[PDB]
């Protein structure tokens, strides 16, 4: 079991206020406890291998050849408040795509199937 | 939440973990290991002020 | 992005939750008495902190001076 937490930082600094974001997140993991987004609450119950995150998506593998993605929605006003995208959109398996690596890339998304399958999707449509 | 009941509350933890006769064969190993700054668990309590923690692990 | 684990017994102790942490105990306990939860145990006391920091250091650590 697992539980998807998010951080927020901007580019130009040091590494003082990362480190302080990662320390606030301990604490709400601690003091406060909340629980994940129901979005990824699904992927508590599933192990993850690696993770891409993209210019606006983010793909999460399971070790048994099963991926997902999602975007996100983050608000600059009240700067886990970001909100991930209403439903997580998933892969179909079709003849054992079988995925093992995967990578991030501005236009799409890039997987590995076992004997080697350069499949990718881009991230604004929905096929692949 | 409230101090006094936060210390009342991390004593008795600790005492629950002293008297948990399940966990006697691991504890040999459990108040022997050693953190990042090279100390036992007693050790560690001693440098951070746990003075009664530091007694009750004595 | 983050997946942080679960360790039950370690969560509790470094949120200072003295009830779920009896309970944990009694529930282990009970299925030692079982005979059915000697390994999974043994693998679960090696769950650490940042700082190989066993669950005593968490213990300890949750009781400093305010």
């Amino acid at each position: 079991m697992t539980s998807i937490h998010f951080v927020v930082h901007p580019l130009p600094g040091t590494e003082d206020q990362l480190n302080d974001r990662l320390r606030e997140v301990s604490e709400k993991l601690n003091k406060y406890n909340l629980n994940s987004h129901p979005p990824l609450n699904v992927l508590e119950q599933a192990t993850i291998k690696q993770c891409v995150v993209g210019p606006n998506h983010a793909a999460f593998l399971l070790e048994d050849g099963r991926v997902c993605r999602i975007g996100f929605s983050v608000q600059p006003d009240r700067l886990s408040p970001v909100s991930l995208g209403e439903d997580l959109q998933w892969w179909p398996d079709k003849d054992g795509t079988k995925f093992i690596c995967i990578g991030a890339l501005y236009s799409e998304l890039l997987a590995v199937s076992s004997k080697g399958e350069l499949y990718q999707w881009k991230w604004s449509e929905s096929e692949p | 939440v409230e101090s006094k009941d936060r210390k009342a509350n991390a004593h008795f933890i600790l005492k629950l973990l002293c008297d948990s006769v399940v966990l006697q064969p691991y504890l040999r190993e459990l108040l022997s290991a050693k953190d990042a700054r090279g100390m036992t668990p007693f050790m560690s309590a001693v440098s951070g002020r746990a003075y009664p923690a530091a007694i009750t692990i004595l | 992005i983050m997946a942080v684990e679960k360790q039950t017994l370690m969560q509790h102790i470094l949120r200072c939750d003295y009830e779920a942490c009896r309970q944990y105990l009694m529930n282990l306990e009970q299925a030692v008495v079982l005979e059915q939860n000697l390994q999974m145990l043994q693998t679960f006391i090696s769950h650490r902190c940042d700082g190989n920091r066993n669950i005593l250091h968490a213990c300890v650590s949750v009781c400093f001076p305010t």
